[PDB]
DNA sequence: GCTGTTCAATACATGCACAGGATGTATATATCTGACACGTGCCTGGAGACTAGGGAGTAATCCCCTTGGCGGTTAAAACGCGGGGGACAGCGCGTACGTGCGTTTAAGCGGTGCTAGAGCTGTCTACGACCAATTGAGCGGC
DNA sequence: GCCGCTCAATTGGTCGTAGACAGCTCTAGCACCGCTTAAACGCACGTACGCGCTGTCCCCCGCGTTTTAACCGCCAAGGGGATTACTCCCTAGTCTCCAGGCACGTGTCAGATATATACATCCTGTGCATGTATTGAACAGC
């Protein structure tokens, strides 16, 4: 393939697919770490963790879409942290 | 359709498929093996390196240096090797803290690494042969070689004329496998009823490797008896009584005596694949036994070359191999590939894994279309009755269904009725013998369980766990948030050793007079911080002075980390085996520990990976550092010492932390143990047959001695030997008579059984010539035919043949005809011991007819 | 060894290439190397303020097991209704 | 426009496939009001049937043109997000195992 | 001052009055 | 435990719109969630309309107006047409 | 229509915190809307809390958790303390 | 003698209990529910009027007005999070200062 | 009509939003966005008014239409 | 006064006050026209029009805040239509 | 008379054609697999029928609020011009991101084994509604 | 600001149902090991993109004048909303019976796949024909 295409090849692949993109075990450990601040020794029904992963990945994907629109508005092509901050502030996510 | 939308949407295309076509085998370094004298620039100036190349075997290893290498792929691997060498040399030469024994270990490491690579250039089997056309327009015979201790990936084509010099015996084995008399397509078909069986009084002569014991003959007799009735069963002999030997001997008997050659599958626990395969190589070396393992490419290569005769055929493909050894993992990975085969027999080693009828292994194996099944397990562990019922249902689908699932209580009248009925009802299909009954030559085992007091660090941990003292536990973690979702696990961890917790060692090295570099005091903490370590050191010191050697089992790999560090700091030589250790390294570790010169004193073993099927009879002591919830796993560990190969009294120590959960685990194991004790045409000849017999006679001459082999190898259809003798004699007499009629008319084509155009003179001449050849070769050199020579007798020269041909070529060609018969020019040219293999061609002068007429001339001349 | 293991941190279990894949599905061509720790912060904030509500529902029920239903309810409170887990 | 209403089931009297009995029970058990008129569950079951038929029609079109015989969440997502009005109805809903719309 | 709230609020200045002397 | 779902009625409507196609269990749980959600939306808005008018009863007029509030564009007027047709059949039958 | 208002009680609460100040009629109507809105949001959450648990009754337990869901941070902690104090003093009276 | 004064509340517990019935939020409403809810409403009303009274003093005004309610709400992070989606009539903006 | 929302009114609104400079194209954008917002609110307000069988749109059903938009407005009743 | 200061002076003036900024009668005419397209001969309670103006102006002010953040993000000071279109798209109003 | 060379006859060696045997290919037939239909049983929810009371619907009246017009004044809005500042484009340079490669680590799936927690069932008691009567507070007007 | 009147809250008692408490059973959740393989991480290098800088041109903002419309006040009329009263119909509640849906097993039908049989083509072996070389005999010359 031509140089530099692989970014487009990845975009095309990952937009076609539907699987969860974060590894399941790391995410489950993060969820349990976070939960233990609110109540110690909670158990989790496994579908609860899958629902949290589905929701958080859909959230991050939509946030990256808005961040990309912010970067394009700068007339960059690299997304920068201030693009995420601008997207979240206009969303009112603060 | 019946509903239709009435919304005026435009049409949409939802097709998400796309193509990215709008966006549209080299001599690299593979491995660096060793280095010798000819910073990194000192590496370039001073040193020369042994390079293993890509696409080439370890025979093609070459010494090289940077200017000799130049620029090539893989040079970064040479940079990394130089960097590692630099670090090794700095630690060896520079480091003033390096010890004498550390220097010895660093020198031993050179041997340890090189002793592996010294295997990889030795052939283990030839897989296949080809003729490769060269750009020179000639062709070279090549053998696809699989190297020792390598998978079927990095199997490599090699010059046959080299491999025959390197590894003659393996080429002979390959030729035997190609000339195999026991190929699955010739399998007998006792589809209606199998022949009756008489007890074997002594082991059949085809059992090569050694002598079976009387109880092993009895086991084979029982297996054969059940097979004749059509019944599946269990080999339940106590662990280490030769169930592997009995299984190999039974499969050998089934193939040779019954002629049920055919694909037999044996599914085996990974750690025991070598021992199974080494048993086949000793006890049944004539069997084409394949081991199915390794990465996708390796086993794809196994399927491509090894499985099929004519792998490119496109209907009802048939199998080249007698036995496939496979690990449970690959029965899941390659379920479709293996499940497609018409397996004749299945044996499962350590069958108790099947005890969960819901397991994917059970579903997979139970879907295989195998004709007969066999289970091997020393512990048909009735951990509950439903788990035994799953095994029996696996043997007996839709037959002898155990639906009375109710568990036995300690006492009921219905319980004693049902247990007694079950016991007598199962007994026909389970064969079990015990070491004390079978083999009084075994020295006894004995077991002691050692009560151990908790250390104070353990005492405070165990208290904090019971009181759920999350704050004190978090301080014991230095802010790592503790959790108690499985209190039982944390209590068992505290009972074994506090260094299993994140910062219990930090909390004692904070007694900084013990801390940091202090060799003595790091060990002092590591030992005194738990009672089991104190007792273990007392035992290990005694055993070291006595000269015993000890296997130490644990149900926690981090405990084996702690023990391994403790032993290394005391400088003790030890081996380790847990399920993270790859197959080759564990193979090496077991071979080394069983080596009679081995210095290793301790073997650290995981109870799961190391408790099953290993042979470690060169140890005599076992420490079960913690007990399992299942007693049979501990008995399996104890059996790893107590093999049939034992030669000294075996001493087993359990370590039990007193006043802890460990004793509750002991009592539940004992209750399950006591529950387990409580349960414990032929004359019809057609035209095709006459034509085949005539061609066989013109190939081999007199067939009447070989005829058993010719029927076995498919040269002739299955028919009575007497009728082939009769038809041979009748054909020879008719040929003689027709020649006599030709002579009387002259002072030879004839018809036989309606076959036309048979030549009488060819039969008589070929029979005379091959009889003379056979008698000459057997009379001169029955024992070693390659030494045969024609002496002074020199025939006429070759008629301008394009290849150098001499008395030597005539001799070797006659040896080829002696081995393969007339007309077998493919085998004669392919057999590399004859050296002709380059000389003979398919427009070329030495054609098939030319060589045939040369052979006939030579045989006439030697008769003359 | 006994003591050489490094625990990393659980938020670091959301790896750089996982964020790369999420950005790819979002159509991002090119991505500054600072975006990873920002994304981990944003994820932690979202997942905290969802899990706090889920645990509040679990504790009001006097359960000890968080269930897919009180996750779905915690998300519904945020206006992030999720289909496919019941509710 | 007409139906025989031969069956006792109130759905058949309305000509609906959806369960008017359930919709009435749920309206009554849900504490939406003190009182529930007899026409409410018929109207609501009819609207639920219409919306589910509309989604399943578009999802079946998407499954067909992707050349698969079963509707899967990928196809529900494609149907919803390609329809302006279903996307405005479900503009705050996440569909499990749905993707994004591919850029084209 | 009969009722107070225990909230650990920061101090705040609410005065909106402003000048333009920095614009002059 | 036991639970109850629209699945059989979703199958019935599917076989009315695409008789040859199937539907995955996951997709069926999506459709069940969608039906429950839209039901709760329409019922909750009809409840608010009743309370705002000091009415004690939810009628077809409440459901109709809740549908006109909740559904966008043509999807609303078609749903209202299906509802008024079904109520007409139910009354005349 | 004898319209219900909180005005006299907002006045009585005002005179506990700032007895010197008054309150504009517009600001009073904004306080009235604020009280109605917070009431409706808490009662709604307590309602669906009861429904989720298949209970028929709204108790102090439901109001307490509806407050912990609805109010942010320390404002919740103090509101819950005030509510439990009032319920205790009520329960220890006639 | 009122139910409010037994709890010690200024807000009408009887009114809250009547509203909890009228709204048909559930089949039953417990006796403690309206006391708790009235107490929480009183607390939030007091905290709002506290901050608006401060804002009125800082602006040197005797009456609290919507400007002061807007200032009080928007300057507090928690009240601003409670009232984030809320528009206050005749409120201004926070000045950039 | 929409053109009665004058250029300086949009300036004043931008100034309260802190806008330092304002392109001459912003006025027709702002008029479009305002018209869309008013259409979305008045549709729901009139729907509540017509369901009540009234002919007068009231501050209360405007407040309800805004509560539907998630834009609740204090100080008009409700 | 320093050159070009008056814009910031206006920013101060309009942020400090609470006045409605659109003329009342023009906005009433616009509301009447839009309602007339939905339903003829409607009447408006005057507080209804005041509430609708207050919500409309609060919405426009918050939109101009988000637009100004989009302009600043482009290293720019003049707000441009594409800033409004970005703010509205991110905040979910592209409907 | 014997030897060497030439001539003639015969045998071997090669090429081509025909026959025979094996392999590949296509079609027909039968078996295998999966799904649906029908029968039976059980349990639960809906449907149908009857009764009573309350809610809604209808009608009438009164009052308030909204709409429309008129007039004057003032401030806001609109038009027009000039100058300066900011936006946009082009260019150059340096750093950061991305691509390749080698090596290591950890995820995923399968299994093992136990225990706690969830869910269900049954019983009993207290609390909440409903109804009636009495009392005190809040609204409205003087 | 205070007093009078009306409506809602409070008080008491009774009845029925919901919730609380206890016990039991089974499923699913937790931790850890085995085994393989792919993904992730470390490291280097090169190019492209981001950011600074500069110049030019166009557009916006400031200022002045003029013009238009909004706002405020006032008046008038009619319509619509709200309240009150009465009556009828609809829905809730109760009881009883039927039907549908869950649930499983079995058989038959439908569709696909595999195997068997027949025919065609290609490859190999053998036989016959032709050419060339070899062998044997005779003739010629020394
Ligand atoms: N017939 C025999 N002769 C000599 N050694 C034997 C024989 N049978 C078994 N062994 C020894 O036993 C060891 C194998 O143990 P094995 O009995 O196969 O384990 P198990 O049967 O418990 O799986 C081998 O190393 C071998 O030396
Ligand atoms: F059971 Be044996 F030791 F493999
Ligand atoms: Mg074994």
């Amino acid at each position: 393939y031509r140089p530099g295409t692989v970014a487009l090849r990845e975009i095309r692949r990952y937009q076609k697919s539907t699987e969860l993109l974060i590894r399941k075990l790391p995410f489950q450990r993060l969820v349990r770490e976070i939960a233990q601040d609110f109540k110690t020794d909670l158990r989790f029904q496994s579908s609860a963790v899958m629902a949290l992963q589905e929701a958080s990945e859909a959230y991050l994907v939509a946030l990256f879409e808005d961040t990309n629109l912010c970067a394009i508005h700068a007339k960059r092509v690299t997304i920068m942290p201030k693009d995420i901050q601008l997207a979240r502030r206009i969303r009112g996510e603060r | 359709p019946t509903r239709f939308s009435n919304r005026q949407n435009k049409t949409v295309n939802y097709n998400i498929d796309y193509s990215d076509d709008d966006l549209l085998d080299f001599h690299g370094i593979d491995i660096v093996i060793n280095h010798r004298l000819k910073d990194l620039n000192n590496c370039k100036e001073n040193y020369e390196f042994l390079i293993k190349w890509t696409d080439e075997s370890h025979l093609h290893n070459t010494w090289e240096t940077y200017e000799s290498i130049g620029q090539v792929r893989g040079l970064k691997r040479l940079d990394n090797y130089c960097k590692q060498f630099i670090i090794e040399d700095q630690q060896v030469r520079l480091d003033p803290y390096v010890t004498a024994e550390d220097i010895e270990i660093m020198d031993m490491e050179r041997e340890r690494r090189l002793d592996e690579f010294e295997e990889f250039h030795v052939p283990e089997r030839i897989i296949d042969s080809q003729r490769a056309s060269l750009e020179d327009g000639t062709s070279q015979l090549q053998y696809l070689v699989k190297w020792r201790r390598l998978n079927y990936d990095e199997a490599t084509w090699e010059n046959a004329t080299d491999i025959v010099k390197l590894a003659p015996e393996q080429v002979k084995h390959f030729q035997n496998r190609e000339n195999s008399k026991i190929l699955p397509q010739y399998s007998s078909n006792y589809t209606s009823q199998r022949p009756r069986f008489e007890k074997l009084s002594v082991q059949p002569p085809f059992i090569k490797g050694g002598e079976l014991r009387d109880f092993q003959l009895t086991g084979i007799n029982w297996m054969a008896f059940l097979w004749s009735k059509g019944d599946n069963g269990i080999l339940a002999d106590e662990m280490g009584l030769g169930k592997t030997v009995q299984t190999v001997a039974f499969i050998s008997w089934l193939i040779f005596a019954r002629r049920q050659n055919g694909p037999h599958i044996i599914v085996v626990p990974l750690s025991t694949m070598p021992a199974w395969l080494d048993t086949f190589e000793k006890w049944a070396p004539d069997l084409n036994c394949i081991c199915y393992m390794g990465n996708q490419k390796s086993r794809d290569t196994i399927r491509e070359y090894e499985f099929y005769t004519n792998p490119r055929a496109k209907g009802k493909k048939t199998m080249k191999f007698n036995v496939l050894l496979t690990t449970y993992e690959y029965i899941l990975k390659d379920r479709a590939e293996l499940g497609s085969i018409k397996w004749q027999f299945m044996a499962v080693d350590e069958a108790h894994r099947l005890k969960n009828a819901e397991s994917s292994l059970y579903e997979s194996l139970n879907s295989f279309k195998v004709a007969n099944r066999m289970l091997i397990t020393g512990t048909p562990l009735q951990n509950n009755i439903k788990e035994l019922a799953a095994l029996v249902n696996f043997l007996m689908p839709g037959r002898f269904t155990i639906d009375q699932e109710i568990d036995f209580e300690n006492q009921d009248e219905e319980q004693e009725e049902y247990i007694h009925d079950l016991h007598r009802r199962i007994q026909p299909f389970i064969l079990r013998r015990l070491k004390k009954d079978v083999e009084k030559s075994l020295p006894s085992k004995t077991e002691r369980i050692l009560r151990v007091e908790l250390s104070d660090v353990q005492t405070e941990y165990y208290k904090n766990i019971l009181t759920k003292n999350y704050s004190a536990l978090t301080a014991g973690a230095k802010g790592g948030h503790f959790s108690l979702l499985n209190i039982m696990n944390e209590l068992k961890k505290a009972s074994n050793h506090p260094y299993l917790f994140d910062n219990a060692e930090e909390r004692v090295l904070q007694k900084f007079g013990d801390g940091k570099m202090t060799r003595e005091n790091v060990l002092r903490g590591l030992i005194m911080s738990s009672g089991k370590m104190v007792l273990l050191d007392q035992l290990l010191t005694r055993l070291k002075k006595d000269g015993h050697r000890v296997l130490i089992f644990s149900q926690m790999v981090r405990m084996l980390d702690i023990l391994g560090d403790y032993l290394s700091i005391k400088g003790i030589n030890f081996q380790r085996l847990d399920g993270t250790v790859p197959s080759a390294q564990r193979r090496i570790s077991i071979d080394h520990f069983n080596s009679p010169d081995s210095n290793d004193f301790v073997f650290l073993l995981s109870t799961r990976a190391g408790g099953l099927g290993i042979n470690l009879m060169t140890a005599d002591t076992v420490v079960i550092f913690d007990s399992d919830w299942n007693p049979q796993a501990d008995l399996q560990a104890m059996a790893r010492a107590h093999r049939i190969g034992q030669k000294n009294h075996v001493m087993v120590y359990r370590l039990v932390s007193k006043d802890t959960v460990e004793e509750e685990v002991l009592e539940r194991a004992r209750k399950k143990m006591i529950l387990e004790y409580a349960i414990i045409d032929m004359d019809s000849i057609g035209e095709s047959e006459v034509r085949a017999l005539y061609k066989a006679i013109l190939k081999f001459g007199n067939l009447k001695e070989i005829l058993d082999e010719l029927i076995a190898d498919g040269t002739l259809p299955v028919k009575s030997f007497e009728k082939y003798g009769e038809t041979y004699d009748e054909m020879m007499e008719a040929a003689k008579d027709c020649v006599h009629e030709e002579e009387k008319n002259r002072k030879v084509l004839f018809n036989f059984k309606g076959v036309k155009s048979l030549n009488a003179e060819s039969l008589l001449s070929r029979v005379e010539d091959l009889k003379y050849l056979k008698n000459l070769i057997n009379s001169n050199y029955k024992d070693d035919p390659l030494k045969f020579s024609l002496g002074n007798n020199t025939p006429k020269p070759v008629q301008n043949w394009s290849s150098n041909w001499t008395k030597e070529e005539d001799e070797k060609l006659l040896i080829g005809v002696f081995k393969y018969g007339y007309g077998s020019w493919t085998q004669i040219r392919d057999d590399p011991f004859l050296g002709i293999t380059d000389k003979i061609f398919l427009k070329k002068v030495p054609g098939a007819i030319h060589l045939g007429r040369r052979v006939d001339y030579l045989l006439s001349f030697l008769r003359g | 060894k006994r003591h050489r293991k490094v625990l990393r941190d659980n938020i670091q279990g959301i790896t750089k290439p996982a964020i790369r894949r999420l950005a790819r599905r979002g159509g991002v061509k090119r991505i500054s190397g600072l975006i990873y720790e920002e994304t981990r912060g944003v994820l932690k904030v979202f997942l905290e303020n969802v899990i706090r509500d889920a645990v509040t529902y679990t504790e009001h029920a006097k359960r000890k097991t968080v269930t897919a239903m009180d996750v779905v309810y915690a998300l519904k409170r945020q206006g992030r209704t999720l289909y496919g887990f019941g509710g | 426009g007409k139906t025989r209403a031969k069956a006792k089931t109130r759905s058949s009297r309305a000509g609906l496939q959806f369960p008017v009995g359930r919709v009435h029970r749920l309206l009554r058990k849900g504490n939406y009001a003190e009182r529930v008129g007899a026409g409410a569950p018929v109207y609501l079951a009819a609207v639920l049937e219409y919306l589910t038929a509309e989604i399943l029609e578009l999802a079946g079109n998407a499954a067909r043109d992707n050349k698969k015989t079963r509707i899967i969440p990928r196809h529900l997502q494609l149907a919803v997000r390609n329809d302006e009005e279903l996307n405005k109805l479900l503009g705050r809903v996440t569909i499990a195992q749905g993707g994004v719309l591919p850029n084209i | 001052p009969t009722r107070f709230s225990n909230r650990q609020n920061k101090t705040v200045n609410y005065n909106i009055d402003y000048s333009d002397d920095d614009l002059l | 435990t036991r639970k109850e779902s629209y699945a059989i009625y979703v199958y019935k409507v599917l076989k009315q719109v695409h008789p040859d196609t199937g539907i995955s269990s996951k997709a069926m749980s999506i459709m069940n969630s969608f039906v429950n959600d839209v039901f709760e939306r329409i019922a909750g808005e009809a409840s608010r309309l009743a309370h705002y008018n000091k009415r004690s009863t939810i009628t077809s007029r409440e459901i109709q107006t809740a549908v006109r509030l909740l559904l966008p564009g043509e999807l609303a007027k078609h749903a209202v047409s299906e509802g008024t047709k079904a109520v007409t059949k139910y009354t005349s039958a």
